[PDB]
């Protein structure tokens, strides 16, 4: 059923950015809370997804 | 050819007339209206989330200018004064001397960056490819007296975004 | 120490005006085009607190977004004197930057600082809606920076 | 004044009229004229500011593209002063205050502060000076206000020989504390005063002629260690001047006495503020103190300068504080205050 | 404890008048492709909060030309009277039970029209003026047609008690039996609210901001609250008259449930209805209920009189 | 090499559809009346 996959996307993206505290730091810092296949990482600490 | 838009008569046979009735008493068109808007309700927005993420643009793009040098590090401007004399605007102004090898270069290159239209004639006229527009549309101020680029300013910026200029110049370069 | 109390409450009140600016319904030419776009759908900077509203006397920050003639140069002090403060303008484009393309007309004011006090410059002809959307959010930086109460305090 | 400080152009916005100045206090009431005037003629104008820089916003279009520049100083701070004035051809000092704030007291601000920049201008070898004192200072009077305007005076000489004292009345304009003052007592319904100010004497001078006075102090080569009393051109009674304020404004008055000593009470009350004090202690002193007479001291009219009569240029202060009943009155429509003959 | 039964009534009202203004943007921001307020805290919960400090350490301003004591009563009076009408109201228990609420609800909404007249007035503007006198125009065309509309429906209540239309419900909504009625009151509500497509009195796109141009601050702040509770209040009052939910006397909890979900979607219709039409203009405002709903509100009324009678089905006085 | 070209495909691009559409919708007058009237029947009794 689609709409219980609805949910477990929800929750697999607490468990994408490393646990509630991870979540909680994109969800205020950046207002979006989506999980992104890591590009890469400049030397200024940027990561691009 | 041609097309009336509004030249119609109403079918007047008693059904006809009755749906017209209905729709008149039961508000039936205000509420395809009210179906249209809820459609939207229940559809994705085509927002970004700036300025974590960015509008789409082209190696053609023209934004902020800058000043290149060739691989060697010597300046690109040979100070020939085409840029100067096509900008629309009247935003550029340039002074040459021989240096001290020798060579025709500028000792003043300003741009007015609050007189330029960001036309790009300056480097459709440069002949060496010395004079750009960068990809960089993010450098608001907060004084007048910011905006106005002065050689200085303008070479750093070309070794500031020469990496990214580059790029765009080779992927663009077979069009000009 | 009691400056620490005051620099709380200068963080609330700062907050409280970067994340509510309601920017007056003001464009004169090309440059407001742009500054529709930015509140259309892809950018919506009604999702930073950013309301248009058309009451001068109902407005925080003015948008001067296109060229200023001798003509509308009175017209636009007024709008702003009748802003209450604390009141903010920036400045659109290059024709209200310092005169743009039009620079040296007869009918034109060079720069939309000789009029009113501004606050921040968007070069571009016209600035990208996201160009503008940088100005409006180095702004609220602007304003965050302020510390109005940790000066009445020291005074 | 090498060739970097020789003027060029027509007196305008864009011109260059040789002139570096220092301006201290220019966020004041005083401070947005002078600075007003120096970028119209285009000068370098240095604005050294101590509050927020959203309160300087409106010197901005004052001044052409890159001639108005702000610096944060502090007045206890003895680097700050020299990195501001150290360019400069001309320091003209502005710095008071109307009431004691818990970390600046009239000694702090008009004695301790003026000599600070004094000093501090003349190790930096700057070639001209102007020092902003009161006209009714002096050191036998019953105001701390005017008691330090007078040792600053004292102390500004001794230190800066060549600087030019300046010596304003009361100044009346827009953002004035002395006509916008008297018309806002009408808040408490009456208008007290002491002995019915029927034995004080003002002689207030207007604030554009206290700036033209300003500026051709800094161009005119004679007036370098001398002193200058700026004052009106009428003496009115402080009961026919604040009469005439009311009558412009078209506001009832209704004046009754009240006591020296119990004036003084009710400026112990207004002083609990710890925001600007609406009154205080200080200032009625101030208020009821007769403005003297210099016949010695040069004044305006040595300056090149025509006093501004009250009347001529007392609607457009008066004006915002009618009624819509009378704010399309007209200038000829209250006949002038009483004046004093010499 | 009525003391603390009051702030428990008019402080919760606050709060929900504050964030139907996130809940209306966001709402117009998804029907208009957008996101609405998701910067400020998350989800943008906390952009009210921000709206309204901002406001209030504004600077107010009045005009030269404004009339001093009138210019300052009209927010008040404005705000004032918005959290009078919710005293009466049945939730399934009203803070004050009035006889007579219905008529007392009508009163009342009479006498906040006057906030809009003496705000525009004192004002001393012409576009100020314009929308004070779009006020009483827009007055004058339902204020007529909304009580005869109450009339037909207590015809079937048997009494002006707002308590009593939980009774009349016990067994079927009045929507069914009375869905003509529903339809011309919605609309009058929309009119009397001062809402898109009526929303003529503050007029943006016409006059700039109607009566309401010269003020600023926190003054401005009472009218904007005072707007929002009327929407509120309004749509609780259709709920309660067509909707009607049922009461359990051990379960009042149940109720309110019940009771503030079909005001919470009769409010959101508010916001749809205005993300969906144009404005009607101030002289058609009037021929559309003079002219149409007038005819057939005298119509229903004549015939919501005999039904009863002929059908032997007159409900009790008390 | 040839020369290369922002040209469209060999066969050209597929149809675009361009005129009015706007579908019928709804049950007739009739039948929104009887279901109107209907209602109140019910109501009344
Ligand atoms: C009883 C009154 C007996 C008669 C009073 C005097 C009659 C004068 C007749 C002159 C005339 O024809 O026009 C009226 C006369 C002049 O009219 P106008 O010059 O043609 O037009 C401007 C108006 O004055 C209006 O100008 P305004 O708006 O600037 O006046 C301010 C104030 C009225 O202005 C005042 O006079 C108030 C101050 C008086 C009391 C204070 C006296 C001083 C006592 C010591 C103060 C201690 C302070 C402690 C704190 O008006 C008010 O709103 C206050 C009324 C409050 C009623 C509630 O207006 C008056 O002020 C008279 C009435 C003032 C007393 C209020 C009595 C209210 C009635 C109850
Ligand atoms: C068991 C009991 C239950 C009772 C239940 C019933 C409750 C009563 C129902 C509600 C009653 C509403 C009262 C009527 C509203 C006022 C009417 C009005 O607008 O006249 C203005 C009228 C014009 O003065 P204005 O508006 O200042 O002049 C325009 C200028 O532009 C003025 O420009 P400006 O430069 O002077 O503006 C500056 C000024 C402006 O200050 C203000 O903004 C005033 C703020 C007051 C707001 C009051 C509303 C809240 O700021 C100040 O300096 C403030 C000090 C100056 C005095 C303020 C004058 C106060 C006037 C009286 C209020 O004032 C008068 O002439 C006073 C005459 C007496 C007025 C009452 C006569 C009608 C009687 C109807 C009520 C029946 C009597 C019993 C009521 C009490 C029962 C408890
Ligand atoms: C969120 C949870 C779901 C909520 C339910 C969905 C919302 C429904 C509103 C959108 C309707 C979509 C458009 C539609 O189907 O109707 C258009 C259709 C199309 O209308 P039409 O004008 O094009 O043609 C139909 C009528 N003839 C053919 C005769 C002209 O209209 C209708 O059939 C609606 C009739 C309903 C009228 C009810 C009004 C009285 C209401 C009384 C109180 C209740
Ligand atoms: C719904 C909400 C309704 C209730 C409102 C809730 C508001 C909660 C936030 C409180 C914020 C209070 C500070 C706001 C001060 C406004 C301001 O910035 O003015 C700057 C002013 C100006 O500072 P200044 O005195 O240095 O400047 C004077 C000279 N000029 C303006 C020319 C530069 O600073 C203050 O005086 C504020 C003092 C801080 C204490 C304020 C408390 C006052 C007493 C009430 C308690
Ligand atoms: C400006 C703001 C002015 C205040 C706004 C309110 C205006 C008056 C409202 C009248 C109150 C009322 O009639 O309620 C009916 C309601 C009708 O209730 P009822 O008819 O069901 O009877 C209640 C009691 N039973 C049923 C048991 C008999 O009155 C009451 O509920 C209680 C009445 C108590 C008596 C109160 C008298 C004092 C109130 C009068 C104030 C008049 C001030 C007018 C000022 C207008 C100025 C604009
Ligand atoms: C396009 C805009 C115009 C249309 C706006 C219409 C908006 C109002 C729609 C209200 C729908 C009914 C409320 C449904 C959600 C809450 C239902 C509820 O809590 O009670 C259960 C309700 C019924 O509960 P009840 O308490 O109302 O009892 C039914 C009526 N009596 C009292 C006679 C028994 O069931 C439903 O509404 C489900 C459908
Ligand atoms: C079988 C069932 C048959 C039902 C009866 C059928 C006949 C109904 C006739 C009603 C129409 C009357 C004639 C008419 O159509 O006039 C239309 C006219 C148009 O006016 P308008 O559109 O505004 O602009 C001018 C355009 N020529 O409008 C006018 O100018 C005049 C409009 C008259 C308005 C009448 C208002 C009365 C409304 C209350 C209705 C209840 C009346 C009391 C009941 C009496 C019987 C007991
Ligand atoms: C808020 C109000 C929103 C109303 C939404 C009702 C649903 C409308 C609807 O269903 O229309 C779409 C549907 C299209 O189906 P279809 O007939 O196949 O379209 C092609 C036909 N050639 O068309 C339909 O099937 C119509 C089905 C709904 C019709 C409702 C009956 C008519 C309503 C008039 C009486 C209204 C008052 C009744 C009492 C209300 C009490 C609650
Ligand atoms: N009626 C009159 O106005 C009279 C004027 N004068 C004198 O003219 C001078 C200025 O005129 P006026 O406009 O009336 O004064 P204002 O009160 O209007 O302005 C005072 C200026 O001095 C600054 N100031 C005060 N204290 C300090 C301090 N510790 N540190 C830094 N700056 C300070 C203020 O800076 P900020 O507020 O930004 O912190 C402000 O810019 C004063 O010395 C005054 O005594 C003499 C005769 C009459
Ligand atoms: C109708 C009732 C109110 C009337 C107006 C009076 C209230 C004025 C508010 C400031 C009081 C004051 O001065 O507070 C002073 C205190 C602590 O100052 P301190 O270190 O003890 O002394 C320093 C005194 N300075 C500041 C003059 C140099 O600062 C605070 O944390 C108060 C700021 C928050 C107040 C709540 C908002
Ligand atoms: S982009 Fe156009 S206006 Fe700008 S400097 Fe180049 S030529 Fe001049
Ligand atoms: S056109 Fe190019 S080479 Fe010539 S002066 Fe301009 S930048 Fe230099
Ligand atoms: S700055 Fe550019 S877009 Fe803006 S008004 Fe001028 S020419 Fe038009």
């Amino acid at each position: 059923m689609e709409l219980l996959q609805v949910l477990k996307r929800g929750l697999q993206q607490v468990s994408g950015h490393g646990g509630l505290r991870g979540y909680l730091r994109v969800l205020f810092r950046a207002n979006d809370v989506r999980v992104g296949t890591l590009v890469g990482e400049d030397k200024y600490g940027n990561k691009y997804y | 050819t041609y097309k009336y838009v509004n030249l119609r008569e109403p079918s007047m046979d008693m059904k006809s007339v009755t749906d017209r009735a209905a729709q008149t008493l039961l508000w039936t068109e205000l509420i395809r209206g009210l179906g249209m808007t809820l459609s939207y309700l229940f559809r994705e927005p085509a927002t970004i989330n700036y300025p974590f993420e960015k509008g789409p643009l082209s190696p053609r793009f023209r934004g902020e200018h800058a000043l290149r040098r060739y691989p060697s590090g010597e300046e690109r401007c040979i100070a020939c004064k085409l840029c100067e004399a096509v900008c629309p605007a009247q935003a550029i102004t340039i002074e040459a001397e021989p240096r001290a090898d020798g060579s025709r270069r500028t000792t003043r290159y300003d741009i007015d960056m609050t007189k330029c239209i960001y036309c790009g004639f300056c480097q459709e006229a440069c002949p060496v490819d010395a004079i750009v527009e960068g990809p960089n549309f993010e450098f608001s101020t907060e004084t007048h007296e910011e905006l106005l680029y002065n050689k200085e300013k303008l070479l750093n910026n070309g070794d500031k975004w020469e990496a990214e200029i580059a790029a765009n110049i080779q992927a663009d370069y077979l069009y000009r | 120490r009691g400056e620490y109390v005051v620099a709380k409450l200068d963080d609330l009140i700062n907050w409280a005006r970067r994340s509510s600016l309601w920017p007056m319904t003001f464009g004169l030419a090309c440059c407001a085009v742009e500054m529709m776009h930015m509140a259309a759908p892809r950018y919506d900077m009604d999702r930073f607190g950013v309301v248009f509203r058309a009451s001068p006397r109902q407005s925080d920050v003015m948008i001067v977004a296109g060229t200023l003639t001798n003509k509308m140069a009175p017209a636009l002090r007024k709008v702003y004197d009748q802003m209450p403060e604390p009141r903010y303008v920036v400045s659109m484009g290059s024709c209200a930057n310092g005169g743009g393309y039009y620079h040296y007309s007869y009918s034109v004011v060079r720069g939309c600082d000789r009029i009113v006090p501004v606050d921040i410059y968007v070069p571009g002809c016209p600035p990208t809606a996201e160009a503008l959307l940088y100005g409006i959010l180095q702004l609220q930086k602007k304003i965050k920076r302020e510390k109005r109460l940790r000066i009445w305090y020291r005074r | 004044l090498h060739h970097a400080v020789i003027p060029h152009g027509k007196g305008g916005r864009s011109s260059v009229s040789g002139i570096v100045a220092t301006v201290f206090g220019a966020t004041g009431f005083l401070g947005r004229y002078v600075v007003n005037h120096l970028g119209r003629m285009g000068s370098q104008v240095i604005v050294p500011h101590r509050c927020e820089p959203y309160d300087t916003m409106h010197l901005r279009p004052m001044g052409d593209l890159g001639q108005i520049i702000f610096m944060d100083w502090n007045g206890r701070d003895k680097d700050s002063i020299r990195r501001a004035v150290e360019h400069s051809s001309v320091v003209i000092n502005l710095v008071g205050r109307e009431w004691e704030t818990q970390n600046f007291d009239f000694e702090d601000v008009f004695v301790k502060i003026p000599q600070a920049i004094a000093q501090v201008s003349k190790e930096a070898g700057v070639e001209k000076f102007i020092h902003i004192s009161h006209l009714n200072a002096d050191i036998k009077s019953s105001s701390k206000y005017l008691r330090s305007k007078a040792v600053g005076e004292k102390e500004v000489r001794e230190t800066f020989p060549e600087a030019t004292i300046i010596k304003p009345a009361e100044i009346f304009g827009r953002e004035d504390r002395f006509l916008n003052y008297f018309a806002n007592i009408r808040w408490f319904g009456g208008v007290p005063l002491i002995s019915l100010g029927k034995k004080t004497v003002k002689q207030p001078v207007y604030i554009v002629d206290v700036t033209k006075g300003i500026i051709n102090a800094i161009k005119d080569p004679d007036a370098r260690g001398k002193t200058f009393a700026f004052v009106g051109p009428s003496r009115y009674l402080l009961f026919d001047l604040v009469q005439y304020v009311f009558a412009v404004a078209h506001r009832p008055f209704l004046p009754y006495p009240l006591p020296h000593f119990a004036y003084r009470w009710i400026g112990r009350l207004f002083e609990i503020s710890p925001f600007e004090p609406w009154t205080t202690r200080d200032k009625v002193e101030r208020i009821h103190t007769t403005d003297k007479i210099l016949p010695h001291l040069p004044g305006l009219e040595d300056l090149g300068v025509e006093a501004t009569p009250l009347e001529l240029k007392a609607i457009e202060v008066l004006r915002r504080h009618r009624t819509y009943r009378w704010l399309s009155s007209e200038i000829e429509d209250v006949q002038p205050a009483k004046t004093i003959p010499t | 404890m009525f003391m603390i039964n009051i702030l428990m009534l008019i402080i919760p009202i606050l709060l929900a008048v504050a964030f139907l203004t996130l809940v209306e943007r966001k709402v117009l921001g998804y029907m208009q492709l957008r996101k609405g307020p998701n910067v400020v805290g998350p989800y943008g919960l906390l952009q009210p909060i921000a709206d309204a400090i901002k406001l209030f350490i504004k600077e107010p301003l009045r005009p030269a030309t404004s009339s001093a004591s009138m210019f300052i009563l009209a927010p008040i009076m404005a705000l004032g009277l918005a959290l009078t009408m919710w005293i009466p109201l049945p939730m399934p228990y009203p803070l004050i039970n009035m006889n007579l609420g219905v008529l007392f609800m009508l009163a009342m909404s009479s006498l906040a029209v006057y906030s809009i007249l003496w705000s525009g007035w004192a004002s001393n503007s012409k576009y100020a003026l314009i929308g004070a006198l779009r006020a009483v125009a827009q007055t004058i065309s339902y204020e007529v047609t909304l009580a005869i509309i109450l009339l037909s429906v207590l015809l079937m209540s048997g009494s002006f008690t707002l308590s009593t239309l939980i009774t009349t419900q016990e067994q079927m909504w009045l929507i069914l039996p009375a869905w003509p009625l529903a339809m011309m009151w919605f609309i009058s509500t929309l009119a009397e609210t001062n809402r898109a497509p009526f929303d003529l009195t503050e007029g943006e796109s016409e006059l700039v901001s109607g009566f309401n141009v010269e003020y600023a601050a926190g003054p401005f702040a009472l009218f904007f609250m005072a707007e929002y509770a009327n929407i509120i209040m309004m749509n609780i009052f259709t709920a309660i008259l067509f909707l009607g939910t049922s009461h359990n006397p051990h379960m009042p909890e149940l109720y309110t449930i019940n009771f503030t979900i079909k005001s919470l979607l009769l409010t959101m219709s508010f916001l749809w209805i205005r993300a969906s039409y144009p404005r009607f203009r101030y002289d058609q405002l009037m021929h559309l209920l003079w002219k149409n709903f007038l005819p057939l509100t005298l119509a229903l009324c004549m015939w919501h009189v005999s039904l009863p009678i002929l059908t032997s089905g007159i409900p009790p006085q008390t | 090499s040839k020369v290369k070209q922002d040209m469209p495909p060999v066969g050209g691009y597929g149809p675009i559809d361009y005129k009015r559409n706007l579908p019928r919708r709804g049950l007739s007058g009739y039948s929104m009346f009887a279901v109107g009237i209907g209602a109140l029947l019910f109501g009344y009794w």
